[PDB]
RNA sequence: AACGCGACGAUACUACCCGCACGUUGUAGACGUAUAAGAAUAGGCUCCGGCCUCGUAUCCUAGCAGGCGAUUCCUCCGCCGGCCUCGAAGUGGCCGUCGGUAAUUCGCGUAUUGCAAUUUAGACACGCGCGGGAUCAAAUCCUUUGCAGACGACUUAGAUGUG
RNA sequence: CCCACCCAUACCCCGCCCUCAGGGUAGAAACGAUGCCCUGAGGAGUAGGCGGCCGUGGAGGUCAGUGACGAAGCCUAGGGCGUGAGCCCGGGUCGAACGGCCUCUAGUGCAGAUCUUGGUGGUAGUAGCA
RNA sequence: AAGGGAAGCGCUUGUGACCAGACUUGCGCCCGGCGGAUCAUCCGGUGUUCUCACCGGUGCACUCCGCCGGGCUCAGGCCAG
């Protein structure tokens, strides 16, 4: 159900309800996803397949740099400056985004965002949170 | 102005324990999920998470909300009521009480 | 030694009597009646009990006790006039007042902070004691993050 | 050292005591277990809803018997010679100072055991 | 559809006493708040002389020495009859049963708090859906009136007033629905050809 | 009904009412807690075209837990006043002002809570605080009375008056 | 008559305890061999039979045992071990002796006996004090 | 703290009150600064289990014994995915 370039619905974590786009499927059940940030605020981040839900909206990935994605897919990209950043955090101010990280998003979200602005109302879909109304049945409704 | 709901769980009601005519077993509880009517509907939610959320008197680590976690194990009967196993048996005062049934781990 | 050991001895006056040949039950009832009262109010009440103007309510040891209208002061029906225990308690309260005067406390603002009646070696005598006093985080990362975001916004 | 030898998890088949019948009703009866010899009483007959009887089925695992939750076995220590006996068992045994040992002898035992790598169950008694 | 609501109001007209009480008791013990109205409009299967005979036997049963305390309090109101059925079906001598009975409410007629609320129906207890057409039935209100309920006429007059007010409300509903129909067609052109066919394809 | 209820008078203290700062305050258990015809069932509804197994329906539902700024919109919502309405255990409408408001589109921010950890967020009730208005009470004991009485209890009377 | 479902200590899988049964373990780098390892089966219980353990007073040997820097005893909404009888530790009190281990010894283990002695309850501030 | 014509007891939660454990880092490698001369080999004596050790001599900068300013690995407590 999940392929490179598929819209996912996060069910847990800080970004709960936030519909995102899965770009690359990693190993041991982890997934590399992104908003894109300019749409719903979700950055280039890795989540769990058991906590995502796969919709059938599939977005085109033509023109997207696979090499750049495969660099973020490495096993120390996110958990690297983690020790230094948290320690440095110790009036409150927003911790700064690794120059490298703010620099990477822009590339991938520029290409992906362009292919999303093409499909009718898709920006609106991705920017909105999924929520459960009254009378809707998760075992019957098709995603 | 979002003026919209923020629910991501399915409502459920802790009804009772798995019991005989006399003997009661607090290990496994009976949960009535909102909108489930039959065993196929139950089979969709087998394996899903369930949380009993209640309010306490003392705030221990920033909140008075305490939660008991468990999972849906197997369907019960023919009416969609499910059996659930929790890390601790439920207080037995929460018969007919609310539980939150979470969709993870997901398979769809 | 006294039962109430949580009161400083420099701020309170203490009175004691042992092997008192007065009824333990009646003395308990009148001590419970005068518990927590001002010294002047308690002395006036005890003198009234002597003069049959006010009655001590019998709460625990009140089997087959005659009724009297004075019981309405306590919302109870069974009241009595324990005259001899009243005299003994008057003597002990006077001893406590003399001790307070010796220590230099203000007798106009003393309350019966502690009063206690125990059984003595056996007729059923009792011990009485009383004390008068002057009346006067391990937060998680997610919660830290949500709180930081709330502080910013 | 501080850490104990690797062991299988310590499981307790029953965490509460086996109180004597009617000990909650009569104060002349202590709570220590006594097997009832009456032919008609439901506790002996094993009727449901009554007190359980001690049995060998509750016996703890052989590899975790006599083990504290830290994984050590308590050895009653009276002096420096006893902790020197306990030398060769740092990871399996802990030292429990006898209740009648004086404070200075306790200080000496604690110093020797800290040199020795041995856990002391009651190292903070008279501090 | 196994839906949970805050409080559900059940219109008691045309409902079998025992079956409705069974459904209500199960809901109360599962944790749903129930408000039953028109207990005088409730129905009992069988014939009226059989129901009256049963109630007269109930009256016969009484405590000797002291009728004031410990005796069977013979409540004559239809709401109390339905409450008696529900209490007999709920374990009232427990804290759980007391909580369920505190979740239950019953009234005669439809009080003004509940006249503007939606009244639901239980098809599993309806007379017209359950009984065979040739079979007899009686009215709990009639039984209560013939055993000593003093307020049949007052409830009847209040129901007449409520029905008149409901007729006025329904004339207003007619006006609103007619205007809604005219408004839909009037903006059926002024909209967007795509949206219209888009909704038709998506089922709206 | 001494653990059923209604109307009214006076309510000193305390703080009676009003607004929010809320509470490390409680709740057999919020998370869209949305939805009023009546009546019949061997019939009914209607705009009078027609329609009715089917509430698997209608409303509402997008936006840092929902930010800031624009083109465009007169739609929805709430608080206060005015006119009336609702009494079965008491409310809604109309007008008006005032505040908010994606039906279309766009821009600038969200990152780091680090792969999940109740999304501490509702209501009523209760309590501490201020700053605005206001109020300024009784009962019991005591004496007396005898329409009352085993004792309590009850009917009476004690403040300048036919005491 | 047909379908699905609920559960007993019953039946099946796994873990652990005990018992019984069947095997292995020396030119010892060898063992509380009264030990250790492997496999299988079994598990209610009156009268009765057998075995192992817990506890008390005193005796011999030993721990070059503990102790006025606090023995024993007692109290504890404080802990740890043992299936259990019981054993060990912490806190408070206290003041002068006591304990573990192998044997010996016996006036050695209590809920009953309308038990013995002593102390103390409800009845009850009641009957009553002519 | 509980209490609407008994209490007391078993299994299992929950609330309140109160506590015993666990951890505080250990092990081994790559660096540098060191402080030192108990590296090896050989010689004489001694004791032993007749080939192993102990003493004194010899041996002093990629040889041995401890510390510091760093880096890496592994093993490390509770609850979990």
């Amino acid at each position: 159900s999940l392929q490179p370039g598929t819209v996912l619905i996060l069910l847990a974590g800080r970004f709960r309800g936030k519909r995102v786009v899965l770009l690359k499927c990693l190993d041991q059940g982890v997934l590399l996803v992104t908003g894109p940030f300019k749409i719903n605020g979700v950055p280039l981040r890795r989540v769990n397949a058991r906590y995502v839900i796969a919709t059938s909206v599939k977005v085109d990935l033509t023109g997207v740099d696979q090499a750049k994605i495969d660099e973020v897919a490495q096993p120390k990209y996110f958990t690297a400056e983690k020790a230094k950043e948290k320690a440095s955090e110790e009036k409150p101010q927003k911790k700064p985004v690794s120059s490298t990280r703010a620099a990477d998003q822009k590339a991938i979200d520029k290409a992906l965002i362009a292919n999303i602005k093409k499909v009718d109302m898709l920006a609106s879909y991705l920017a909105s949170s999924f929520s459960l109304r009254k009378g809707d049945k998760p075992h019957l409704m098709k995603f | 102005p979002s003026e919209a709901g923020h629910r991501l769980y399915v409502k459920g009601r802790h009804l009772s324990y798995q019991r005989g005519r006399r003997n009661t077993h607090p290990k496994t509880s009976l949960i009535k999920i909102e909108g489930v009517d039959d065993t196929a509907a139950a089979n969709f939610y087998l394996g899903k998470r369930v949380a009993y959320v209640y309010r306490a008197q003392k705030e221990v680590r920033g909140t008075k909300i305490r939660v008991i976690w468990g999972k849906i194990t197997r369907p019960h009967g023919n009416s969609g009521v499910v059996r659930a196993k929790f890390t601790h048996p439920l207080p037995a005062r929460s018969f007919g009480a609310s539980v939150r049934i979470m969709l993870y781990p997901s398979s769809i | 030694r006294y039962a109430a050991t949580e009161i400083a001895p420099t701020k309170s006056a203490r009175a004691r009597g042992s092997y008192l040949r007065v009824s333990f039950k009646n003395t308990r009832e009148t001590a419970q009646a005068i518990n927590g009262w001002k010294l002047q109010r308690a002395l006036t009440f005890l003198q009234n009990v002597i003069d049959k103007k006010e009655a001590v309510p019998m709460r625990r040891y009140a089997g087959s006790t005659g009724r009297t209208a004075q019981g309405k002061q306590w919302g109870v029906s069974r009241a009595r006039w324990p005259v001899k225990s009243a005299q003994f308690l008057i003597g002990l309260l006077k001893n406590a007042e003399a001790n307070a005067d010796a220590k230099g406390l203000d007798t106009g603002n003393l309350i019966i902070k502690h009063i206690q009646v125990n059984q003595a070696p056996k007729s059923n005598p009792c011990h009485i004691e009383l004390i008068l006093t002057e009346a006067e985080s391990h937060l998680s990362s997610r919660q830290r993050g949500v709180r930081i975001r709330r502080a910013l916004t | 050292m501080v850490a104990a030898k690797k062991h299988v998890p310590i499981v307790k088949k029953r965490t509460k005591r086996f109180m004597r019948h009617q000990s909650d009703r009569f104060k002349c009866l202590d709570s220590a277990w006594r097997k009832p010899k009456g032919i008609d009483n439901r506790v002996r007959r094993r009727f449901k809803g009554n007190l359980a009887m001690p049995s060998i089925g509750y016996g703890s695992n052989k590899k975790t018997k006599h083990m504290m939750p830290s994984g050590h076995k308590a050895f009653l220590v009276h002096n420096v010679k006893d902790v020197e006996l306990l030398l060769m068992h740092n990871r399996t045994y802990a030292a429990e100072i006898a209740h009648n040992v004086s404070s200075r002898k306790r200080i000496d035992i604690i110093t020797r055991a800290k040199q020795l790598g041995v856990k002391v169950t009651n190292a903070k008694a008279k501090v | 559809m196994s839906s949970f609501e805050s409080v559900v109001v059940i219109d008691g007209k045309g409902h079998l006493l025992g079956r409705l009480a069974s459904i209500v008791a199960k809901q109360l013990l599962s944790g749903q708040k129930i408000v039953v109205v028109r207990c005088e409009a409730l129905n009992i299967s069988g014939e009226f002389f059989r129901a009256k005979l049963k109630y007269h036997a109930y009256l016969r049963k009484m405590t000797r020495y002291n009728p004031t305390r410990g005796g069977p309090f013979h409540f004559r109101a239809p709401s109390r009859i339905f409450y008696k059925a529900v209490r007999g079906m709920i374990p009232h001598k427990t804290a759980r049963g007391a909580a369920a009975l505190e979740r239950l409410k019953v009234f005669e007629g439809v009080p003004p708090p509940y006249d503007k609320k939606k009244k639901m129906v239980v098809p599993q207890a309806l007379r017209v859906l359950r009984l065979q057409p040739g079979r007899k039935y009686c009215t709990v209100g009639r039984l209560s009136h013939e055993v000593g309920w003093k307020y049949q006429d007052v409830v009847a007059r209040l129901e007449e007033r409520r029905k008149a007010k409901g007729a006025a409300y329904y004339e207003r509903k007619k006006l609103a629905a007619r205007q809604l129909s005219e408004a839909k067609k009037a903006a059926a052109a002024k909209v967007d050809p795509k949206v219209s066919e888009a909704l038709a394809a998506y089922g709206y």
